[PDB]
């Protein structure tokens, strides 16, 4: 196709790679933390951690769409006046 | 003086399945594209 390049980090064998000292959080780390905290909260409530269907995310996204419908109704009734 | 023993065969304990358990490796860190919000504000 186009012969892309996967993410790679070889071993260093050199005294620079031990010197990073920075903590910066990626998109993959925050998505992995979202997945772990949605597997634990579906592991102390649903008591099954297969994560096929997660109902807590369904409820929380339902109340978030409620708040979003509130905000869109506010921006719709503000432009009326 | 002493009694007599008869060497009846040993009972067998449930043996360990000494094999080679293999685990498939983890996936390969797929590069998610940042969602490019013009196709994210529509939902």
């Amino acid at each position: 196709d186009r012969r892309s390049f996967s993410s790679r980090t070889p071993v260093n064998e050199n005294p620079d790679g031990v010197q990073y000292r920075r903590g910066f959080v990626t998109r993959h780390q925050v998505s992995g933390w979202r997945f772990v905290m949605r597997r634990i909260a579906s592991g102390v409530a649903l008591h099954d951690t297969r994560m096929l269907v997660d109902p807590l995310r369904t409820q929380s996204r339902a109340v978030l769409t409620g708040a979003l419908i509130l905000v869109t109704g506010l921006v719709g009734c503000f432009i009326f006046s | 003086s002493r009694l007599i023993f008869e060497h009846q065969r040993r009972l067998t304990p449930p043996t360990t399945r000494k094999g080679t358990i293999t685990i498939e490796p983890p996936p390969q860190l797929p590069r998610v594209v940042p969602p490019s919000l013009l196709r994210r504000v529509l939902p």
